[PDB]
C-alpha cells in the first residue's frame, strides 16, 4: 500500500504507492523479483543518489498527485539551484 | 417547401437593407 | 486537502489532510501505518506539543502554509517521550 | 572614393563633358586612375561609366576621356540587363552590344578589344551578332578579329545570328568564306537553330553555303527541328535538298502534321489532317517497295488508338478533334522517340486545353505520361508537379473526384524528384545554388499541395496505405528548406506560400488534416529549423486562433499526441508559452501539457546558468539543450 | 456608409471614410455602421472602419457588434473585434459562447465540431486563473431544451 524509498544516507522516503508509481523506473523496481506482496514495506533501494534528491522526488510525486488536472495554473516548484543538476540526473535516472 | 424556415434573412431584414433602406 | 509531511530521525511519511477535517484522521492512518499506538504518537510540531483530535488549524498549519511542494516538517516523538532528534538530510554540493 | 565614382558616374551618364572634367581633375593621378578603371554598383549591377556613357550612345564624352586620358575598355562589366546581367565582359562587349558605331571605332582607335574573352569567352563579335548591325560586324572584322570563337557549347556567331532575325549579319559572316559545319554540345550545327524561328531567307542563305546534315545529340535531323517548330516554309526549303531519300521525307510531313496539332501559336487542325493526307498518299504511292508505318504498342495514355496504317481510318476521323490530336501525338512519340526535350510541350499544351475544357481524366493520363517522360529524360520537372497540383486542386474545387492510384504515382513521381533535386543541389555549390534551391522550395510545396489533396480525397485503405508509404520515403531523407524548415514546418507554418491558381481555394496552411498525417507516417515531430523553432514553436505564432480554431486545436493536439516538447526552447531560449502570442494558443497548449520532472529541472539548470557540460549524460546535453 | 458597410463593395465604403464621414453613424436601430459590416461577414470593411475607428457601442437591442457578429456566425469578424485591445474578459468569454451557439444551429453554418470546440475553448479560458473562477451564471432550466442546465464544468461539457 505504501512504498518505502531509502537513499544513499539510508533515510526513508515512504510515499504512497499511486504517489509513486507515476515514475517508469520505481514501477520497475517495484516489479520484478520484488513484489513483496504483503503490503507492509514494499521497499526499493538507491545507492547512488542522496537524501535531498529524494526529499525533492517525493514532493514532486505528492505535486503530481495533486495538480494533474486542477484547472490551468499549475503552482510554481521550488527548485534551490545548489541541488539542480542532481534532482535532473534522479529525474532521467527514474524516468519521472 | 418542407419545414425550413425562411426567417435567417428576416433577422437580417430588421436592418434597413434596400434599395433606399 | 492539505498535505502533510511526517518526520522521524530518518524516515519520512507523505499524507494529505482534508480541510473539512481533524488531526484524529492523521493520526489514525500514521498509526496504521506506523504500528504504533496513538497515545505513543507525539506530534512535535515546529518544537511544541499538540492535542489529539480537536482542530487542524490550531495545530499551526493551513492549506497554503503547508502546500503540496513543501509541507512543514512534524517531527513524531515516542515514549522511552523522545526529544525532536530529527536528523537532517545530507547537505547539497557547493556551486561549481 | 565611392562618392566621387558615383558623381563621376552620374556626369558621364548624361553625356556632359564640361561636368565629368571639372570631376575628373584637380587631383592626384592615382585617385583619377581609379576613377576611369573601376565599376559602380548602381540598381544591384556594377557598371562602368564608360559603359552608361555607350549605352546611351554618348560618342563625345568617352572620345574626349580618350584624348584627354589613358582609360582602357579592358573593364570588367556585366553583358546587358535582359535575364543575364552576368559580369566579367569587357566596355568594347556592351558598347558592341548598344547599338552605337562610334563609340565602338573610337574605343577599336585607342586599344582595341575585339578578341576579349570573359568566362563565357564570348567576343564583341558575339554582342554586335546579337544587336544585329552590319557596319559593327564589318568594322570588327577588319579589326583582326577571329570569326571561329566557339563558346563551351561552341556559341558560334553563325549560329546565334540563324537563330535571331538578322539574316545581313549572318549572310556577311557566311561571305568571308566561315565553317558551316560547326559542331556543337548538342549537336546543333547552325540548322537546327536557324529553322527553328521560321527564318525563310537566312535558312535559303545557309543551304546556298551547303551546311549539310547530320543528325544532333537528341536524335534529331535539322530537317525533323524545322518540322518541330511549326514553320512549313523552312521544311518545304529543305526537303528541295536533293538528298532527302523517302525515309526523312514522309516522317518530316508527319512531324510537322503532329505540332500543328498541338501547338499554342501555330493550332491548325485542318492543316494537320492535310499534311497527314499528303503523308498517308506519299506513303501509298506506287504499291511497290510500300514504307509501311512502323507500329508502336498501344499507349493507355494517348486513349487506345493504333496509329493510322490507312487513308480509310484517317479520313474517318476528319471530324473527330480529339481523335486527331491523339493520333498526332502517337505519330510525334514515334519519330521523335522518348528522349526530345520538347517531346510533351505539346502534351502540356493539350493538357491545357483539356483542363480549360473540363476534360480532367485523359488531362491526368496525359500529363501523367509527360511526367513519367520528363523523369525518364532526368529534368526539372518542377512546374509540371505545379501544373498537377493546380489541376488537382482544381478538381477537387469543382467537387469532382480524384483517381487514388494516379495520386499515388504522381506522388511517386515527385518524390523520386525531390530526391534528385536533393542530389542536384548537394552536387551544386555555388553555380546556381540560388535556382536550385528555389526548385528544391518548390518542390516541397508542390508535394505538400498533393498531400493536402489526397487528404481531401476518398481513397482505397491499400491506395492510403500507398501514399502513407509515400509519405514515409520522402520524410526518411529529412527534406530541408533555407530557414532549416522541414516539411512539417512546411505544412505547420502560415508563411507557406499558396500559389495563385486553384490550390488558393482548396490547399491552406496551415492545414491540420497535412500534419496529421505526417504525424502518421513518422515525421519528426521534435525536429528544428535553422533558428531552434519546432513545429510547436511556430503553430502558436499563428495570429488567426478563432476563424480556424478546429485546424488549431486538431494541429496541437497531433503535435503533442505524436509526442513535441512543449518546453523546449529556440536558439532564442523562448518557450512556446512564452512565443505564443495569443492567448487562445496559450490556453491550448496549457491545457495540453503533459508536465514532467526533467522539464522542471532543467529549465531550472539553465535558468539559473549552471555549467552543465562533463556533468551529466550525453543524452541528457540535448534535453538540457533544447528543455 | 451603413447600407455601403452591409454590402459588399468595399471601394464604396473605403473611400467613404476615405472622405472624412462619420464614424460614430447612429442609425434608428441603434447599429452604428459596424453591425452591418459585421452581419455579412465583410471583415475588411470592419478592418477599415477600425483603421478609421469606427468605434464599439451597444446598439438598441443590448448587442455589441462583437455581439451581432457572434450571432450571424462570422468568426473572423468575431476575432477581429476581440484584437480591438479594448475588450475586457467577460465580453471575450460571452462572445465565444455566442460565437459556439450561433455555430450550433442556424441554415448556412452548421457545424457541430465547431460549437464543441469553441464551447471547449470558451471553457478552457474561463476556468484558466484556477483561483477567481468566473463561475457560470445560470437560467433555471427551462423544459424546451429538455432539462439541460448549461456546462458549468469543462467535465460535462
Amino acid at each position: 500500500m505504501y512504498v518505502k524509498l531509502i537513499s544513499s544516507d539510508g533515510h526513508e522516503f515512504i510515499v504512497k504507492r499511486e504517489h509513486a508509481l507515476t515514475s517508469g523506473t520505481i514501477k520497475a523496481m517495484l516489479s520484478g523479483p520484488g513484489q513483496f506482496a504483503e503490503n507492509e514495506t514494499n521497499e526499493v533501494n538507491f545507492r547512488e543518489i542522496p537524501s535531498h534528491v529524494l526529499s525533492k522526488v517525493c514532493m514532486y510525486f505528492t505535486y503530481k498527485v495533486r495538480y494533474t488536472n486542477s484547472s490551468t495554473e499549475i503552482p510554481e516548484f521550488p527548485i534551490a539551484p545548489e541541488i539542480a543538476l542532481e534532482l535532473l540526473m534522479a529525474a532521467n535516472f527514474l524516468d519521472c | 417547401y418542407t419545414f425550413f424556415p425562411p426567417k435567417k434573412s428576416h433577422g437580417s431584414c430588421a436592418p434597413p437593407v434596400s434599395r433606399a433602406g | 486537502d492539505v498535505f502533510l509531511m511526517i518526520r522521524r530521525h530518518k524516515t519520512t511519511i507523505f499524507t494529505d489532510a482534508k480541510e473539512s477535517s481533524t488531526v484524529f484522521e492523521l493520526k489514525r492512518i500514521v498509526e496504521g501505518i506506523l504500528k504504533r499506538p496513538p497515545d505513543e504518537q507525539r506530534l512535535y510540531k515546529d518544537d511544541q506539543l499538540l492535542d489529539d483530535g480537536k482542530t487542524l488549524g490550531e495545530c499551526g498549519f493551513t492549506s497554503q502554509t503547508a502546500r503540496p511542494q513543501a509541507p512543514a516538517t512534524v517531527g513524531l516523538a515516542f515514549r522511552a517521550f523522545e526529544a525532536l532528534c530529527i536528523e537532517p538530510f545530507s547537505s547539497p554540493p557547493e556551486l561549481p | 572614393m565611392e562618392g566621387l565614382a558615383g558623381y563621376v558616374y552620374k556626369a558621364a551618364s548624361e553625356g556632359k563633358v564640361l561636368t565629368l572634367a571639372a570631376l575628373l581633375l584637380n587631383r592626384s593621378e592615382s585617385d583619377i586612375r581609379y576613377l576611369l578603371g573601376y565599376v559602380s554598383q548602381q540598381g544591384g549591377q556594377r557598371s562602368t561609366p564608360l559603359i552608361i556613357a555607350a549605352r546611351n550612345g554618348h560618342a563625345k564624352v568617352v572620345r574626349l576621356l580618350l584624348e584627354h586620358y589613358r582609360v582602357q575598355t579592358q573593364q570588367t562589366g556585366t553583358v546587358r540587363f535582359d535575364g543575364y546581367v552576368i559580369d566579367g565582359a569587357t566596355a568594347l562587349w556592351c558598347a558592341a552590344g548598344a547599338g552605337h558605331f562610334e563609340v565602338v571605332k573610337l574605343l577599336v582607335s585607342h586599344g582595341a578589344n575585339v578578341n576579349h574573352t570573359t568566362v563565357t569567352n564570348s567576343t564583341p563579335l558575339r554582342a554586335a551578332c546579337f544587336d544585329g548591325r552590319l557596319d559593327i560586324v564589318k568594322y570588327l572584322v577588319e579589326n583582326n578579329a577571329n570569326i571561329s570563337i566557339a563558346n563551351k557549347y561552341d556559341n558560334t556567331c553563325l549560329m546565334i545570328a540563324a537563330y535571331k532575325g538578322h539574316t545581313d549579319v549572318v549572310r556577311y559572316l557566311l561571305e568571308q568564306r566561315a565553317d558551316p559545319n560547326a559542331k556543337a554540345h548538342c549537336g546543333a550545327t547552325a540548322l537546327h537553330f536557324a529553322a527553328e524561328a521560321g527564318h525563310i531567307d537566312i535558312v535559303k542563305e545557309l543551304i546556298k553555303w551547303r551546311a549539310a546534315i547530320v543528325v544532333n545529340g537528341h536524335g534529331m535531323t535539322p530537317l525533323k527541328v524545322a518540322a518541330e517548330s511549326c514553320k512549313a516554309d523552312v521544311v518545304e526549303l529543305l526537303l528541295s535538298h536533293a538528298d532527302c531519300d523517302r525515309r526523312s521525307r514522309i516522317e518530316a510531313l508527319e512531324l510537322l502534321g503532329a505540332s500543328f496539332a498541338n501547338d499554342r501559336e501555330n493550332y491548325d487542325i485542318i492543316k494537320t489532317y492535310h499534311y497527314l493526307y499528303l503523308a498517308m498518299l506519299e506513303r501509298f504511292q506506287d504499291g511497290d517497295n510500300i514504307l509501311e508505318k512502323e507500329v508502336l504498342p498501344p499507349i493507355h495514355a494517348y486513349g487506345n488508338r493504333t496509329e493510322c496504317r490507312n487513308p480509310q481510318e484517317l479520313e474517318s476521323i476528319r471530324q473527330d478533334r480529339d481523335a486527331l490530336h491523339m493520333e498526332g501525338l502517337i505519330v510525334r512519340e514515334r519519330i521523335l522517340g522518348a528522349d526530345n526535350i520538347d517531346v510533351s510541350h505539346p502534351i502540356i499544351y493539350r493538357g491545357a486545353v483539356y483542363a480549360d475544357n473540363m476534360e480532367f481524366e485523359q488531362c491526368i493520363k496525359l500529363w501523367l505520361h509527360a511526367l513519367h517522360l520528363r523523369q525518364k529524360g532526368n529534368r526539372n520537372t518542377h512546374k509540371d508537379l505545379l501544373r498537377f497540383a493546380q489541376v488537382f486542386s482544381q478538381m477537387i474545387h469543382l467537387n469532382e473526384t480524384v483517381k487514388a492510384p494516379d495520386i499515388e504515382c504522381v506522388l511517386r513521381c515527385s518524390v523520386l524528384e525531390i530526391e534528385q533535386s536533393m542530389n542536384r543541389v548537394k552536387n551544386i555549390s555555388d553555380a546556381d545554388v540560388h535556382n536550385a534551391m528555389d526548385n528544391y522550395e518548390c518542390n516541397l510545396y508542390t508535394f505538400l499541395y498533393l498531400v493536402c489533396i489526397s487528404t481531401k480525397t476518398q481513397c482505397s485503405e491499400e491506395d492510403q496505405c500507398k501514399i502513407n508509404k509515400q509519405i514515409y520515403n520522402l520524410i526518411h531523407l529529412d527534406p530541408r528548406t533555407r530557414e532549416g524548415f522541414t516539411l512539417l514546418h512546411l505544412a505547420v507554418n502560415s508563411n507557406t506560400p499558396v500559389d495563385d491558381f486553384h490550390t488558393n481555394d482548396v490547399c491552406s496552411f496551415p492545414n491540420a488534416l497535412v500534419t496529421k498525417l505526417l504525424l502518421d507516417c513518422g515525421a519528426e515531430v521534435n525536429a528544428v529549423d535553422n533558428e531552434g523553432n519546432s513545429a510547436l514553436h511556430i503553430i502558436v505564432q499563428y495570429n488567426r486562433p478563432i476563424s480556424d480554431f478546429l485546424t488549431l486545436h486538431s494541429i496541437i493536439i497531433s503535435l503533442v499526441e505524436a509526442g513535441a516538447h512543449t518546453d523546449m526552447t529556440n536558439k532564442q531560449n523562448k518557450t512556446p508559452l512564452d512565443k505564443s502570442t495569443t492567448g487562445v494558443s496559450e490556453i491550448l497548449l496549457k491545457t495540453q501539457m503533459k508536465m514532467s520532472l526533467k522539464c522542471l529541472a532543467a529549465r531550472a539548470v539553465r535558468a539559473n546558468d549552471i555549467n552543465y557540460q562533463d556533468q551529466i549524460p550525453r543524452t541528457l546535453e540535448e534535453f538540457v539543450g533544447f528543455h
